């Protein structure tokens, strides 16, 4: 009985120390309550590269925008190509296209 | 449940106290002489004590040790105080926390226009 | 055509731990073996899944990840390599890491 | 000026404590003298696994058996007694003098 | 930060409590009287005498290192006001705050890439332009 004794006092030592891990409160992940505003794990995404390769956009392309996408893209190939180290000197014409 | 846990709900709660909009109390009274904040000092205070409670704990051991389960209840809902005291705490801090963080923002507004 | 037997409370208890399920990666292993990708039902479903992101109602949902977890899964070739194993781990091991 | 819950409660100790030898105090001090593994003078005591040392005094060779069987007439005790009709077994025991193969006499451990 | 950490003290020192009463049990005991010792030594897994009175003392120091660090913590600890007035208003200011120079930066922005549009065109012109007519 005194032997039970020890063992029943750690047990309920332990116990305690569980209600207190369930008493405590700890401060808020704002952050991944922020992203979940915009209803993604943004950290989840961005950190993980199966995501990443297999996330896929949202369907809506603004066409405002692919045309400006294509505006900055050629311009860019315009950037590209004059400072391009290498023309062969038959395509030494180029027309940036739409 | 819809709301957080409360202290009262699950045991006794050895203390109670509010602090008023722009005003924190604080004043001296003596176990060693303390002229210090009034939550703190209930802190303090609860600690030294537990520490103490064990000390009795140990010794009801050593004596008597049928007796613990009183002795484990003092300690028990000492340290439940302490927690629930702390969590008096928190809200202030998460607060504080997100002030932080719309300062971050505003951080990077202020530079973005300026580098713009 | 059986008549359907729903419950209104219970189905939104219901569908809050669904979205939770969507969570976990081994459900998403198990549920493409058992080919439920294959049923149009389903995709509908999860359609109706996204009313789960909606201030008031995410709200309650307890396990972000799901949220992410449905938008990773409108792409069907992820539904078919979440039917492989290997890519199952890929997953799991992701979040554990983030975790 | 004074904490709480400290000495909120008095206890005597232990009525009885490990501290003391009890092996004195409940008076078992004969008891160990008498199957010890070791004699008060110092010689050691030799005890059989068996019983045997109770068969050794009865007669005949007596093999020791394992039978559950008086637990179970302890878990279902019987009435209070069994009617008797001594004549009727009289008459039923007198037995013919002529022999009973299979069963040697080894039991009885006469020589 | 802070409070959590404290927190995570006092729940560093309950285990503390059973862990060190556990380990003191679970470790040699045997005590002879007037008798000899004698054990089960498998099941008694000994410790030295020195060993324990070494490990209890060991233990107590620990023990009490850990309240006074909660002690120390609970100083480090700056007394606020449980109402957030102060503290929302603040919020107020910043929100606002943060509001007018979001919509600064979206007109300096919207005149900003129309500009950006001028000066690629002219850009254009010269990129084909130069290279015609050098080659």
């Amino acid at each position: 009985g005194q032997k039970f004794c020890f063992q029943n006092l750690v047990h309920v030592l332990q116990d305690i120390r569980y209600q207190l891990s369930f008493a405590r409160l700890r401060n808020s992940d704002l952050v991944t309550a922020l992203d979940i505003l915009s209803t993604g794990t943004s950290l989840r995404l961005a950190n993980a590269p199966t995501s990443k390769l297999y996330m896929l956009s949202e369907s809506p392309l603004s066409t405002k925008q692919i045309l400006q996408t294509l505006h900055a893209l050629n311009m860019l190939i315009r950037i590209r190509l004059s400072l391009y180290e290498i023309i062969p000197t038959p395509f030494q014409h180029f027309t940036i296209a739409n | 449940p819809l709301d957080s846990q409360d202290t009262g709900a699950v045991s006794a709660s050895s203390v109670n106290e509010g602090f008023r909009a722009d005003q924190k109390s604080k004043d001296g009274e003596t176990s060693d002489l303390i002229k210090i904040p009034r939550r703190a000092y209930e802190l303090r205070f609860l600690s030294r004590s537990l520490m103490l409670n064990f000390l009795e704990l140990l010794g009801i051991m050593a004596k008597a040790p049928e007796q613990f389960p009183s002795k484990v209840e003092n300690i028990r809902v000492l340290l439940l105080n302490l927690h629930h005291l702390i969590n008096d705490y928190r809200p202030h801090q998460s607060r504080e926390s997100l002030i932080m963080l719309l300062e971050k923002q505003l951080k990077h507004e202020e530079s973005q226009v300026e580098l713009l | 055509l059986l008549s359907k037997v729903p419950d209104d409370k219970s189905r939104f208890e219901i569908e809050l731990e669904f979205v939770q399920m969507l969570s976990n990666p081994w459900y998403l292993n198990f549920l493409a073996q058992h080919k439920y990708f294959e049923d149009e039902a389903f995709l509908q479903y999860l359609e109706y899944m996204e009313y789960w992101r909606e201030p008031e109602y995410v709200k309650f949902i307890i396990y972000p990840t799901c949220l992410h977890m449905l938008t990773l899964l409108k792409n069907p070739q992820f539904r078919n390599d979440i039917s492989r194993a290997d890519l199952s781990k890929q997953v799991n091991d992701e979040i554990y890491y983030e975790w | 000026p004074e904490y709480h819950y400290v000495g909120s409660v008095d206890y005597q100790p232990t009525r009885p404590s490990a501290h003391q030898n009890l092996i004195e105090l409940y008076g078992l001090t004969e008891l160990a003298k008498k199957v010890g593994r070791v004699d008060e003078f110092g010689n050691k005591r030799k005890m059989r696994r068996s019983y045997k040392a109770y068969i050794q005094d009865l007669p005949g060779y007596n093999e020791i058996l394992r039978d559950n069987t008086i637990k179970q007439w302890l878990t279902n005790p019987i009435r209070e007694e069994v009617p008797i009709d001594i004549e009727f077994l009289h008459h039923v025991f007198s037995v013919e003098p002529g022999i009973i193969p299979g069963f040697n006499p080894k039991v009885f451990g006469l020589e | 930060c802070r409070c959590t950490q404290l927190q995570d003290t006092i729940d560093e020192v309950a285990t503390q409590f059973y862990s060190s009463i556990h380990y003191l049990s679970s470790h040699h005991d045997f005590v002879p009287l007037p008798g000899q010792e004698k054990v089960s030594d498998s099941k008694v897994n000994p410790i030295s005498a020195e060993e324990l009175q070494f490990a209890q003392r060991d233990l107590a120091k620990d023990l009490v290192t850990k309240f006074m660090q909660i002690d120390t913590l609970i100083n480090q600890l700056p007394g606020i006001s449980t109402a957030p007035k102060h503290q929302l208003e603040k919020i107020k200011k910043l929100q606002n705050s943060i509001e007018e120079k979001q919509l600064e930066r979206k007109s300096l922005e919207s005149e900003n890439e129309d500009l950006k549009l001028q000066l690629a065109k002219r850009i254009e012109t010269f990129g084909r332009l130069s290279c015609v007519l050098f080659q």
